[PDB]
RNA sequence: GUAAAUUUAACUGUUAGUCCAAAGAGGAACAGCUCUUUGGACACUAGGAAAAAACCUUGUAGAGAGAGUAAAAAAUUUAACA
């Protein structure tokens, strides 16, 4: 639920997209098994998909380590320092490619509840409302039931 | 507004003292005006958890006017808890015993039935007559218009207004009247 | 001499339509508070031998009278000024999210 | 009445459906006339043609316009 | 949006309030009128085709 | 003259349409001259995007609740602008402003998914209980600039 | 500098003193501080709006819980308008140079 | 002190229910809609004699499609490739 | 106008019923009573009649910090007389 989980406001990293867009994904670490049956899709991704994916993302360093493992995993590290580990256990090549592409498009911020679906550092241009915004002034600023020059 | 962050927040959520004159005014209409201000419902920044209530000052609560025969028909009832302690008093009896009770009960019933209502009543100030404490007077901001227009008596009309209204019938010259 | 709303409290609202009638143009310059509608700021507020020392006039009060003083000072009820147990104190988020 | 509504293709409310003005169709309408709004179909520019099949729209006035440019009128 | 405009753009909201007030008055004049007068300036509707 | 002889509301006399038409042209020209000379600061706009109306200004962020089929970093223009306003003037559409009048551009900076959402059903004394978790795709757009051209005639 | 204010980045002491010097360079008379708005003066939560007037013309206005704080805030608002660092100023143009 | 014997809205003694101003308006609004429906059902385009048989060809062809789909049920084809592709579960790198 | 229907093969469960509207019977033109028939609702969703199984509105399932609506508020104040 929302009460039982943390929350945050919508934000970006270093005001990304304002002056220029910088891909927040920084590193991908794949762990595939040469003989593991659950790593069949992971091996298929490495054979034909990871090479083309590296061409399209020159700013992301991809490490493919082939070691014995029962559950293949991919570790995504972002510029802000967040580390996200995702399992590719018994996933097809298409599912892995969708998952890898999903990691590249994320900003690295925590995937939790966002209070407002918008953020603005300048919510007001004409001036934020205060109780005297629509109250006319009186001569000499006299309060109600006030006598002047007693 | 190019204000600093701390003063900008202080200005938006400041409390405003409102003055309301209850002479010849129905308590319910006074209560409806007071209830909105006490809850903060008159502000675009209103929210239940923002605690944006304002202070309402009502004077001349002794000189309120009840439409119809509500002075003799409206009954305010309460129980003291002890057996045989069910007390029912008319509006006339309660007004004489307490000049501010009638307006106070009307405002109290219009506020939300929650734990914020008693706080809102602490921002409500009632005075039976035109006397108001100097501290309360010095912090007033705006005087709300009276909800009901007080009709003028027959002797309050000027001669120009009396002459303006035409005579409608010609009485017989030999009628005693 | 017709104006939809008074122009003496917030801004001077002027409504207009373009030639084709597809756009509504509103000109609302801000209104400045007149000098004549302002109060001056309250700038104004013995051969003593001994140096004037600061005297602590803050006498300690009991829990009862202090809360009555606090309630009247801020026009609240007494219930807000009583403490709450450790269960509620630890549940409060000491580093809440901050927006702008 | 539930069955006739299904026969007329009126399962979803507030979804216009076109039916022929013939006695047999009107007989079904008379049964469920209290559940429906009946309006005549208007053709200011006639029946849609093959060229303007994809540019048709049914307005709230009952008129089926064969041209829908989503632009204000220049008049 | 109107709630946001009320809090952060009071000058814009007053113009919207004035526009609604002007349109409201034009409706009153149309009702009292017999129909031998042109539509109000802000009462005109932009037709789309 | 009695209490009910006349309506309580004061009489309202609308301006002469012949005279008011000239007055409207003066106001439009006055506001149009401001755009030519650049007499405006920060601009806020209300755009209709993804079935919702968003009040946005420059350097803002909006969280769309669906995928936009756009690569991250691509800049797009929001063609539906209902309102554009400044510190002194405001332009209203009926119901949409012209494209030449106002131009709003946004940049795709993040394509992600929402936090898990619990969908639970329960009916007492009926052994009815089902659970579903859904993550809706989301796209984060940054409003880069809002530009207005002197197209008020 | 997206959401940061001028004086949140440029920390100053006694803004009123700096405001007076700026107006002298512009050949403008010394500003006069007056109370434009006031609420809850005798209470524990007051509101004051102090306006700065040069030649009986309003240049800035600022809120505050006390007259001294509100007057200081008004000086900051006056400096922001003079320096061009208003909150509603023109946003920075990040578009590619022509 | 004022209580309805038994349940409120059922029984010999019931809590009285009164028709509000908007309750009448809603019924009148729906009455006007149905009155207009009576008018538009009073002008058929063709008579019953003219209507007869004008859509028999389409109706017959529509039911023939239903018969064709009903009698087309059969197990799907089975392919050797589907059975042989199961051997890929043990595919390993050399 | 519609897309269902019958037949063939294989079985389970339901077979202790409530209110409302209507035509009746029993009782007392009593019952939140009892027994049949026609239909609705309930034993599934949501809004409304204050709370509310049975009246009204409304059904096909998700997300949204958009929008148009449905049903939906109780009215009434009276005795002169040749
Ligand atoms: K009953
Ligand atoms: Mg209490
Ligand atoms: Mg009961
Ligand atoms: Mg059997
Ligand atoms: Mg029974
Ligand atoms: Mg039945
Ligand atoms: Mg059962
Ligand atoms: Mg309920
Ligand atoms: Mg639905």
């Amino acid at each position: 639920t929302a009460r039982g989980t943390p929350s945050r406001f919508l934000a970006s990293v270093l005001h990304n997209g304002l002056g220029r867009y910088v891909q927040q994904l920084q590193r991908l670490s794949f762990s595939v098994s040469r003989d593991g049956a659950s790593s069949r899709g992971a091996r298929e991704f490495v054979e034909r998909e990871v090479i083309d994916f590296a061409r399209r993302n020159p700013g992301v360093v991809i490490y493919v380590n082939s070691r014995p493992c029962c559950v293949p995993r991919v570790v995504a590290e972002y510029l802000n320092g967040a580390v996200r580990e995702e399992s590719i256990h018994c996933k097809s090549v298409e599912e892995i490619s969708t998952l890898v592409q999903k990691l590249a498009d994320q900003s690295g911020l925590d995937v939790i509840r966002i209070r407002k679906p918008f953020h603005t550092d300048n919510p007001s241009i004409q001036g934020q409302w205060h109780p005297f915004t629509n109250k006319p002034t009186t001569f000499r600023g006299l309060r109600p039931r006030e006598v002047q020059d007693p | 507004s190019s204000f600093s962050r701390a003063p900008q927040q202080w200005a938006t959520f400041a409390r405003i003292w409102y003055l309301l004159d209850g002479k010849m005014q129905p308590p319910g209409k006074l209560a409806a005006m007071a209830s909105i201000r006490l809850q903060g419902l008159h502000k675009p920044v209103y929210h239940a958890l923002s605690d944006c209530g304002d202070h309402v000052v009502i004077m001349n609560t002794r000189h309120i006017a009840f439409s119809g025969n509500k002075w003799e028909q409206k009954v305010y009832s309460s129980h003291t808890g002890y057996p045989g302690g069910f007390r029912q008093v008319t509006a006339a009896q309660l007004h004489l015993r307490d000049p501010v009770a009638i307006v106070k009960l009307a405002i109290y019933g219009m506020l939300p039935k929650n734990l914020h209502r008693r706080t809102m009543m602490e921002r409500l100030h009632l005075f039976p007559d035109e006397y108001i404490p100097e501290d309360i007077l010095k912090n007033l901001v705006e005087e709300l218009p009276q909800p009901r227009k007080i009709p003028k008596r027959l002797d309050e009309y000027t001669q120009e207004e009396i002459d303006a209204f035409p005579r409608l019938w010609t009485p017989p010259e030999d009628y005693r009247l | 001499t017709y104006s939809p709303l008074p122009d003496d409290y917030n801004c001077n609202v002027e409504l207009a339509l373009t030639s084709d009638g597809r756009t509504i143009v509103c000109y609302h310059p801000s209104v400045d508070i007149p000098y004549e509608h302002t109060k001056p700021i309250p700038r104004p507020d013995h051969d003593q031998v001994l140096k004037t020392r600061l005297e602590e006039k803050v006498e300690h009060l009991e829990e009862g009278p202090m809360i009555e003083q606090l309630s009247k000072m801020f026009f609240t009820t007494k219930h807000r000024w009583y403490p709450h147990g450790r269960y509620h104190r630890c549940r409060k988020n000491l580093n809440p999210p901050k927006d702008r | 009445e539930k069955d006739i509504i299904k026969m007329l293709g009126l399962e979803k409310a507030h979804t216009p459906q076109v039916h022929k003005n013939i006695p047999s169709v009107n007989a079904k309408l008379k049964v469920v006339k209290h559940l429906i709004r009946i309006k005549p179909l208007k053709l200011p520019q006639g029946l849609p043609a093959e060229e303007n099949m994809s540019n048709t729209c049914l307005k709230s006035t009952g008129e089926l316009v064969v041209q829908w440019h989503l632009k204000p009128v220049e008049q | 949006v109107l709630a946001d405009l009320a809090i952060y753009e009071p000058k814009t909201f007053k113009s919207l309030a004035a526009l609604a007030s002007r349109r409201r008055h034009e409706g009153f004049a149309a009702a009292l009128g017999d129909g031998k007068e042109p539509e109000g300036i802000f009462s005109r509707v932009v037709q789309y085709h | 003259k009695t209490s009910l002889s006349s309506p309580p509301w004061p009489e309202v006399v609308l301006p002469d349409p012949v005279e008011e038409t000239r007055h409207h042209a003066e106001v439009v020209k006055k506001v149009n001259e401001m755009i030519v000379t650049g007499q405006y600061g920060r601009l806020f706009a209300v755009v209709h995007f993804a079935s919702r109306q968003w009040k946005v200004t420059s350097e803002d962020l909006i969280l769309i609740g669906n995928e936009l089929d756009l690569a991250c970093g691509e800049r797009i223009r929001l063609e539906k602008v209902l309102l554009v306003g400044a510190d002194n003037f405001t332009l209203l559409g009926k119901p949409l402003l012209g494209k030449d009048l106002v131009r709003v551009e946004a940049t795709v900076i993040e394509k992600t998914e929402s936090w898990p959402r619990i969908i639970m059903r329960f009916r007492k004394r009926k052994n009815f209980k089902k659970k579903r978790i859904v993550t809706t795709p989301q796209t984060v757009l940054r409003i880069n600039s809002i530009e207005i051209a002197p197209c008020l005639l | 500098m997206t959401g940061k204010e001028l004086f949140e980045m440029w920390k100053i002491i006694n803004p009123m003193g700096l405001l007076v010097e700026e107006l002298k360079k512009r050949n403008v008379s010394a500003p006069e501080s007056r109370l434009t708005r006031q609420s809850g003066g005798t209470t524990a939560l007051p509101l004051y709006f102090v306006g700065l007037y040069c030649d009986k013309k309003l240049i800035a206005e600022g809120p505050g819980e006390t007259v001294l704080v509100a007057e200081e805030e008004a000086a900051r608002v006056a400096l922001r308008k003079l320096y061009g660092f208003t909150e509603n100023r023109r946003p920075w143009n990040y578009s590619k140079p022509k | 002190r004022g209580r309805i014997p038994g349940r409120q809205w059922i029984g010999k003694h019931r809590r009285p229910r009164f028709v509000s101003l908007r309750a009448k308006q809603n019924m009148i609004r729906r009455l006007e809609i149905e009155a207009e429906n009576h008018y538009w059902l009073s002008m058929p385009y063709m008579t019953r004699e003219q209507e007869r048989g004008h859509a028999a060809v389409r109706r017959r062809e529509a039911f023939e499609a239903i018969k064709a789909a009903a009698t087309s049920k059969f197990p799907p084809h089975r392919f050797i490739a589907d059975q042989l592709d199961h051997l890929n579960v043990t595919k390993k790198w050399s």
